[PDB]
RNA sequence: CGGACUACUUGCGUGCCUUGUUGUAGACGGCCUUGGUAGGUCUCUUGUAGACCGUCGCUUGCUACAAUUAACGAUCAACUU
RNA sequence: AUAUGGAUUCUUCACGGUAACGUAACUGAAUGUGGAGACGUCGGCGCGAGCCCUGGGAGGAGUUAUCUUUUCUUCUUAACAGCUUAUCACCCCGGAAUUGGUUUAUCCGGAGAUGGGGUCUUAUGGCUGGAAGAGGCCAGCACCUUUGCUGGCUCCGGUGCGCUUGUGACGGCCCGUGAAAAUCCACAGGAAGGAAUAGUUUUCAUGCCAGGUCGUACUGAUAACCGCAGCAGGUCUCCAAGGUGAACAGCCUCUAGUUGAUAGAAUAAUGUAGAUAAGGGAAGUCGGCAAAAUAGAUCCGUAACUUCGGGAUAAGGAUUGGC
RNA sequence: UUCAAAUGAGAACUUUGAAGACUGAAGUGGGGAAAGGUUCCACGUCAACAGCAGUUGGACGUGGGUUAGUCGAUCCUAAGA
């Protein structure tokens, strides 16, 4: 025979965790790896479409931070399989211009929600609104990635 | 029994690190209402000493 | 009377929508002599009368 | 809901270029006294009624299901 | 008037007797002895045949033997020895049973990596 | 020298099921067409196999038996006195 | 709105049956007739449906001190369509007293019975399609998540002064004979148009498009209505299990529903609602008031009087279980 | 009517479980017509009301809920206006 199973539903924490043996610090290093990978990519991205500028369209900050999460997931993907629990991205990527200074993340089916919501305003945030950067901003770019916590 | 004993074992999750021991990080909402849900009763006024 | 007519209907919608406590933004006005409704219905106190 | 006889019937009603659906369902039940046995109904949808045509001997469901038109958006079971 | 029919019947008994709490033969023998046919008990004349292979046990008849007796008796021998309440008698398909074990959950096993 | 990581990439063992294909399986009006089986019966432990009955069989020309023609005899199911 | 297919015709507007009539169709204006809508109540009889009862088998649950091949539960099939199915009624042959047929109930026949052969209404039932793919009853897995799956079985009968209900053919009753209109169909009529490269058909089959406005929750009552109230009052109707029994009486039970109505402790008198009482048997009281006694069914028996119909369960008597 | 647990500052009276009973199919069951008008249902919740109590409610506060070519009205006429 076999007995049975159950739900429980009630835990608390655990022991032996930041103690930072050579297994937690393969685990930060690896995360900071794929987060220095990612932020050179994504710098490569910014000067491809706006400072060589060759002959097509330029990308947006919602194709931008669409590209970047995907690269992160999938150069994380290759990592710690079936030996950890919990993988993924810690901090979504955010690309702010000036005087927004935290969370700007538009998806990518708001880009005519953001032209119908702002037709009418001036043009003082026009590089959130429309999605292309113009000289003479400040372009913050914010990101992580976490593994096992 | 020992074996079932020793499948059901434990296993720990992140949200039991972080969220165990914790209430809700909302509101209270004394007339018990949702997100979206009107009420007539206290729309006009904004601040709780009031 | 669960087959009834549309001026009964009418009558009894906007019976329903008369039927609320006062607004609590009301008793912060200057100078409000208004406390409290003085004419709120109730279907097992009084009556509509059709 | 009609029932067909003849299969000349059902292959010029299955024709009718206002049909867009026929199912085939198999169920399997037993004879008059002995043995089990497959059996096939064809179920053709027009506008105005569903047209059945019950085959028995299950050698000629596969010759019918063979011949059946290319068009229709045909449903097993 | 040649229907003869010689019906089979299976019971399988190997997981109480595996897990050790049953017994086969002596399940066998209470078959034996209780089995009636035209309404009394031991006229098993070569009307039903009753064996066992410490696994399976079978039944084969050609007397009034429908399945709902096999299991009257089954349940009255587990009275009898007392495992009513832990051990039931299921069909798994046409005239083939089993005996099963009730749902038990099992105890805590948390003292001291007890488990 | 380097591996903390499976991935980082044979075969060929042991097996699951669709199996594609036969092996196996050959499950059944095919009527290629004689004495009958649940036909009436009997040696045949029944029934067959064999026959007998000389011809059974819902049946019928063939004429006949208390023809169940004075119905006395064999065939299934309610509750009233 | 409309397009095909079929049907019709050069004998222009179809054929087949002695007939009752049949069929996939098979021109028909004005006008005029006919039918349906469209009808009381009671009585028994016949049939149909649902329920009730019951036998094998395949599942699940319970009892098991002793007994019980046991007790309970699941095994279902809509509107609609095709084929078929009837009491009544009608047609043909034939010619009836030794009068026959025939209903529970006595009516029918030379104005054509009994008999033989046929036609019709489709109430209603059957078999197929709808449809097993649904629903039901069980057995499992991952049973990680507010997420997902796979298997079996669902089959054959019986009965009846049963119960409720629908329906048919009859019968009784009346100085009582038991609505109307919208609406739909048919017939008579013969206007008018028409076949030869065609007209009629959308009353034959298939195909295409559309179907507006208002009501719709819940209670329907010992708490949703009216009585000033969350008042022992009042207020129209449908469904209706087992036993006992004549019974929709009373008593007990299944499905479903409720467990509401200020509570705790003691057991004085007097009450309210019930009961029993030796011997006597109305002596009580205005008055046998009230209570007791009687009581169902079977069989025997029954007076004066009478408007002859009744009185009448008159009066009186012998009985009643179980096996 | 009784026992335990849960909830709660507090439980004869709330919820679940365990028991004992009742309505007894001319029901304390399942639907509707007049009439009522949101009483339906969920979440929050106890000052007043529920002639004791109350954490409960047909109470108090905030919301959700009623879908038609085929069911009714609409159309017809009756006594009548
Ligand atoms: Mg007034
Ligand atoms: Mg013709
Ligand atoms: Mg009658
Ligand atoms: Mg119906
Ligand atoms: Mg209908
Ligand atoms: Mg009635
Ligand atoms: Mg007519
Ligand atoms: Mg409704
Ligand atoms: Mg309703
Ligand atoms: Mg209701
Ligand atoms: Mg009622
Ligand atoms: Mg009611
Ligand atoms: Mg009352
Ligand atoms: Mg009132
Ligand atoms: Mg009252
Ligand atoms: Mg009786
Ligand atoms: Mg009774
Ligand atoms: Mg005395
Ligand atoms: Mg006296
Ligand atoms: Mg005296
Ligand atoms: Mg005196
Ligand atoms: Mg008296
Ligand atoms: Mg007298
Ligand atoms: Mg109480
Ligand atoms: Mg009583
Ligand atoms: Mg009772
Ligand atoms: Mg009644
Ligand atoms: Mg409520
Ligand atoms: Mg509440
Ligand atoms: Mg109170
Ligand atoms: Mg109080
Ligand atoms: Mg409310």
């Amino acid at each position: 025979m076999a007995l049975a199973i159950s739900h429980e539903d009630t835990q608390i924490l655990l022991k032996d965790k930041n103690i930072l043996q050579e297994s937690v610090l393969n685990k930060y290093r690896t995360a900071g790896q794929i987060a220095q990978t990612a932020l050179k990519y994504v710098t490569s991205l910014i000067n491809d479409s706006y400072h060589s500028k060759t002959t097509q369209r330029q990308l947006t900050v919602p194709e931008l931070c669409l590209l970047t999460d995907s690269f992160i997931l999938t150069r994380l993907e290759q990592y710690y399989k079936n030996k950890v629990n919990e993988r993924g991205i810690a901090i979504p990527t955010t690309i702010d211009i000036d005087q927004i200074s935290g969370g700007w993340c538009p998806e990518i089916d708001d880009t005519q929600n953001l032209l119908n919501w702002n037709k009418g305003k001036d043009s003082t945030f026009a590089s959130s609104v429309t999605g292309t950067l113009r000289p003479g901003d400040l372009v913050k770019i914010t990101l992580g990635v976490h593994i096992d916590g | 029994q020992n074996r079932a004993a020793r499948k059901n074992r434990y296993v720990e999750r992140g949200s039991d690190v972080v969220f165990g021991d914790q209430d809700a990080l909302t509101a209270s909402t004394e007339n018990g209402v949702k997100l979206r849900q009107t009420d007539r009763l206290l729309d006009g006024v904004a601040d709780g000493s009031m | 009377a669960a087959q009834k007519s549309f001026r009964i209907k009418q009558k009894m919608a906007k019976a329903k929508k008369q039927n609320r406590p006062l607004p609590q933004w009301i008793r912060l006005r200057t100078n409000n002599t208004i406390r409290y409704n003085a004419k709120r219905r109730n279907w097992r106190r009084t009556k509509m009368n059709i | 809901a009609r029932e067909i006889t003849d299969i000349k019937q059902f292959l010029e009603l299955t024709r009718r270029a206002d049909v867009k659906t026929a199912t085939v369902k198999i169920n399997k039940k037993l004879n008059k006294a002995g043995k089990p046995f497959r059996q096939t109904k064809f179920k053709v949808r027009g506008s105005s009624s569903l047209y059945t045509l019950v085959i028995n001997d299950a050698g000629k469901a596969k010759k019918l299901i063979q011949s059946l038109p290319p068009t229709l958006k045909v449903n097993r079971l | 008037r040649k229907q003869k029919i010689a019906k089979t019947f299976t019971v399988d008994v190997s997981s109480p007797t595996e897990n050790g709490v049953f017994d086969p033969a002596s399940y066998a023998k209470y078959l034996i002895d209780h089995i009636k046919v035209e309404g009394a008990v031991g006229n098993l004349g070569n009307a039903v045949t009753v064996t066992e292979d410490g696994t399976v046990v079978t039944v084969v008849s050609t007397a009034k033997f429908s399945g709902k007796y096999l299991k009257y008796l089954t349940k009255k021998y587990l009275k009898k020895n007392q495992l009513r309440d832990w051990i039931r008698f299921v069909s798994t398909k046409t005239n083939e049973y089993r005996l099963a074990f009730y749902q038990v959950t099992p105890e805590e096993d948390e003292e001291e990596d007890e488990e």
